[PDB]
Parts: C-alpha cells; structure tokens; sequence
C-alpha cells in the first residue's frame, strides 16, 4: 500500500480515534482524517480521495455495520477496504460483518503490530 | 471465536 493512502478513522470516542491515528502514524501512515459516526463518515467520504476506512461497531445515528453496508452498496465507494473494530467479538457480529463485506474485523484494544498485521492481510488480498 | 475469525480470514 502507498504510504500516502488516506484513511478515515470512525469512532464516537475521540480518544479511540486519536489512538488509532497514532498507531497508523507509527506504521508510517500519516494521511488520516476522523469521523464521529456513520453519518459524519459518509459526509466526509463525499469529499473523495479516501482509500481505507477503519470503523468502530457501536456508534449513534449510524453504526459501523450500517456504514459498511452503505459503502458496499454505493457505486463509487463499493471497493473501499473497511476494517471493523469492536469492543467485543460475538459470533453473530462476525458473521454479520462477513455478510456485509467487511475487509477485516479486529477486537480492541490492539497493538500497532496487530493493526499492521490486519492491514497487510487486507492489502495482500486486494493486491494493494 | 478465534477459529471463526481465522476460518473467515479475519
Ligand atoms: F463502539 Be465500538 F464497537 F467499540
Ligand atoms: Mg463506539
């Protein structure tokens, strides 16, 4: 993946977004923007240029699953990688993530090493 | 859980 790939980090908790942003920076990914929920995320995605989405599961107004489906059902955004992050892994949510087209699914908290591993799995799958 | 995640490629 290009070091300048533009990420959108979506989470309703500002501190979690900051942490993810810092982990990305530690990996060399400096081009990162934030969104506080699915609606806000879609609004910023309309600006174009994004190449990777990392989204939390539980958020008001539009949660992560809802955001993921919206992205996958949109002609211009349908191919964007989306890594789901969740406070708790439940079989039902994992199966839901797969059905909706999640590129990845990771339980927080996670280290930079784990983030790198999950990103690389996605890059490899998609030929990025 | 982990076997599911692993089987799905997550
Ligand atoms: F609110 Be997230 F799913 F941790
Ligand atoms: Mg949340």
């Amino acid at each position: 993946a290009d070091k300048e790939l533009k990420f959108l980090v979506v989470d309703d908790f500002s501190t979690m977004r900051r942490i993810v942003r810092n982990l990305l920076k530690e990996l060399g990914f400096n081009n990162v923007e934030e969104a506080e929920d699915g609606v806000d995320a879609l609004n910023k995605l309309q600006a174009g240029g994004f190449g990777f989405i990392i989204s939390d599961w539980n958020m008001p107004n539009m949660d992560g699953l809802e955001l993921l489906k919206t992205i996958r059902a949109d002609s211009a955004m349908s191919a964007l990688p989306v890594l789901m992050v969740t406070a708790e892994a439940k079989k039902e949510n994992i199966i839901a993530a797969a059905q909706a087209g999640a590129s990845g699914y990771v339980v927080k908290p996670f280290t930079a090493a784990t983030l790198e591993e999950k990103l690389n799995k996605i890059f490899e799958k998609l030929g990025m | 859980v982990d076997d599911l995640l692993d089987s799905l490629g997550f």
